[PDB]
RNA sequence: GGAACGAGGUAGAUGAAGAGGUCUGGAAAGGCCCGCCAUAGGAGGUAACAGCCCUGUAGUCAAAACUUCGUUCUCUCCUGAGUGGAUCCUGAGUACGGCGGAACAAAUUCCGUCGGAAUCCGGGAGGACCAUCUCCCAAGGCUAAAUACUCCCUAGUGACCGAUAGUGAACCAGUACCGUGAGGGAAAGGUGAAAAGCACCCCGGAAGGGGAGUGAAAGAGAUCCUGAAACCGUGUGCCUACAAGUAGUCAGAGCCCGUUAACGGGUGAUGGCGUGCCUUUUGUAGAAUGAACCGGCGAGUUACGAUCUCGUGCAAGGUUAAGCAGAAGAUGCGGAGCCGCAGCGAAAGCGAGUCUGAAUAGGGCGCAUGAGUACGUGGUCGUAGACCCGAAACCAGGUGA
RNA sequence: AACAGUGGUAGGAGAGCGUUCUAAGGGCUGUGAAGCCAGACCGGAAGGACUGGUGGAGCGCUUAGAAGUGAGAAUGCCGGU
RNA sequence: UGGUUCCGCAUGGA
């Protein structure tokens, strides 16, 4: 037979021009340049699910390093004594979420100099 | 297998073919295909030879198609051994589920289609059916052709298709002795 | 006939070229970047073991397909013949039986 | 050289059965519960999908006048032969030689080109050809059928296309246009069941509007079914006038919203990271090539041959062709063929034994150990335009001072 | 059930989803079918399904054989802007 | 170039 195929092309090009909903300028109407910024926006979104895994680390360290300067200790001096005396395996996240409560942090900070 | 027929050992036994049975059905569909489809070309298009390369090309909208189906015909054949070992097997499906119904002589007098509707009511057959009669009973063939479900078959002209579609088969006993002789 | 399922491993989808980038072979479609001489065929001696051993009835039994000139009897195997050409081995074998 | 009896062909005639009851609708041919016809449920219309609503079909019969076939008569015509080869006949510039061409050692074919014969005891051929032997009579002329092909004309079928397709052409198309001329060569389908196609009122010069009417629908009003995208707009939630960015992506307040209820939706001040896409190259960000955008169309499989895998039937036996019967069909009927069951030389012969060879010694090959075969799917490799697209030239027939 | 393993072009092998079509059956549609526009759902991908509007005549589904192919690139061709 | 029962168009030959 002969197959025209008109009902299969637009439903393959809506689903690209729906994922571009919100781009600047022409990049949410023209199919020819909305396909590039969908094939790139799935590529950054793989590359930047690895940086937010590793750039929340530089957040939690910088807050712990400031919360340790209340007691004279730097970050390297603190973590070194946090594994010796204390057997806790506390995350650098959960040893940072308690920064708000001075009392809490202080208690754990007293053990740092206990084995230092 | 022999009962009291109806008054209103090698053909249909066991060990169904399967693969071969399907093969026979695949070769019965191609033949029935008439195959008369033709399309133009780049050369048989009433077109120009000069440069406007050429005004009737494969990429041009005015020209024909590159490939395209041409006047052809597909007619293959099974062997003779695989052309008579399947008609028993589709018969053999019917001895299983009692889809064979055997009658004596197919009693008729005239061409009244009102009689056949009483006969289909009498044999309690509902959907499409078969009629096989060995002598081309003219009262049978002139009747029932208008009744939509059924069809009559002169007993030599049985084939592997109509046994599958019509799924039940009113047979005269006089035709049963003939069908072992050819196969 | 409602569910005519074909035998497994009897059909295979035809390979296509240029109908997909991940399917394979789409960009370049996987194409890179004497005169007279009589012959009595071969009349095996073991073919007559199944059995008036004449060539007239030998061609009707299936022993002899084509009929060329005459018919020679070979004594390759081990088991009233009226033909023409007979191998030494066969002759002795026919007289030994 | 005529005349009757049939079959046709070109015009038609006849033709069975429901307003079933009820539901929704603009409108039943649908549903729902019923009845009926059939040698007839093939199609086409009917306000929606009809067997019974029509036009028709199956059936049967029909043509004054033409023609087209035949059967029969009129009619017309006209010897077959027993034995004798006593004597004549049986196809003369030919059967043949030389010279040179052509096209199927070398006939042959066939022309010119000059020579050139006998003939029933005969004559001819059986590969440039010499002696036996079979088959047949040259140089007179006519001959149907079975085949090749269609501009056409009837009846019909499509695993054919459905308006960028199918013919170039569904439409006042070889037209409009282009060219002195030969020649080239388009574009363009759709109101509605019906024309019921807008009486009248209002603004305006009119077009075009707004009401009113028609209609099931005016969002159906003449390029009029459905009406996508690019492009152009008008409103409205959130941002934006100290900011250097392949424009996105994670983190992220604030603000506005309520979903196919879900670790919601829309915007996003600001921080981090981030040299488009395809083709090609040793190699890209390139200024190496290509695209203004959107939409449509647009490039590896068809019978014919080889070879292997798979599937299947039968299996040391497997298989039919053409063709004739049967809906252009399966299916029979066809045993003419092919392939296989076994081998070696540049030239001939037995058989599990060799070709070159005194050789009973080396070397050659092959079995022992044995399955093909008929189709089918796919894989490649072929021959033909053979991935698709794309030169300059060459020849034949023509048109132009 | 424990291990072992999973970058990848040329290229090789395997498993799938779609687009028209003629039938064996089975079944929705005028209480509204295709097509069109929306959406904050489902599947490992190609892709499916359900509500809502618009449309005024048809479509579709496991099951088998065929497919005039499923497009973003040709200094592509026709139309529109 | 020459060795050699190499074959030899119904039956004999080259």
């Amino acid at each position: 037979p002969r197959v025209k195929g008109g009902t299969v092309t637009r439903k393959r090009r809506k689903k690209v021009l729906k994922l571009a909903k919100g781009y600047f300028g022409s990049k949410h109407t023209l199919y020819k340049v909305a396909n590039q910024q969908v094939m790139k926006s799935g590529n950054y979104a793989f590359r930047d699910r690895r940086q937010k895994k590793r750039d929340f680390r530089k957040l939690w360290i910088t807050r712990i390093n400031a919360a340790a300067r209340m007691n004279g200790l730097s970050y390297s001096r603190l973590m070194h004594g946090l594994k010796l005396s204390g057997i806790e395996v506390n995350r650098k996240m959960l040893a940072d979420l308690a920064v708000n409560d001075l009392t809490a942090f202080n208690q754990l900070a007293d053990a740092a100099k206990a084995q230092l | 297998p022999k009962v009291a027929l109806y008054n209103q050992a090698s053909v249909f036994g066991i060990e169904p073919n399967e693969s071969v049975v399907f093969d026979a059905i695949l070769m019965q569909r191609a033949s029935l295909r008439q195959g008369t489809h033709k399309v133009k070309n780049r050369s048989e298009v009433r077109g120009g030879g000069r440069k406007p390369g050429s005004i009737r090309s494969p990429q041009w909208r005015g020209g024909g198609v590159v490939f395209g189906p041409t006047p052809r015909s597909y007619s293959y054949k099974l062997p003779k051994k695989v052309r008579r070992l399947a008609i028993k097997s589709v018969l053999s499906s019917k001895v299983i589920d009692n889809n064979i119904i055997v009658l004596e002589d197919l009693t008729l007098d005239t061409a009244k289609t009102k009689e056949m509707a009483a006969i289909l009511k009498g044999l309690s057959v509902e959907k499409k059916a078969l009629i096989v009669t060995a002598d081309a009973n003219e009262a049978v063939a002139l009747s029932a052709r208008n009744i939509p479900g059924v069809t009559v078959v002169e007993a030599n002209g049985i084939n592997v298709l109509d046994v599958v579609n019509h799924e039940k088969l009113l047979i005269t006993k006089a035709a049963v002795e003939k069908v072992e002789e050819v196969l | 006939l409602h569910e005519l399922k074909p035998s497994e491993g009897s059909r295979k989808t035809r390979n296509r070229v240029g109908r997909g980038i991940g399917s394979g072979n789409g960009k370049t479609a996987g194409k890179g970047h004497n005169i007279n001489r009589k012959e009595y065929a071969v009349v095996n001696l073991d073919k007559l073991n199944g059995f008036e051993v004449t060539p007239e009835l030998l061609l009707e039994t299936g022993v002899i397909s084509k009929l060329n000139a005459g018919v020679k009897i070979l004594g390759n195997g081990k088991l009233t013949v009226k033909a023409n050409k007979f191998s030494a081995s066969a002759k002795e074998a026919v007289e030994a039986a």
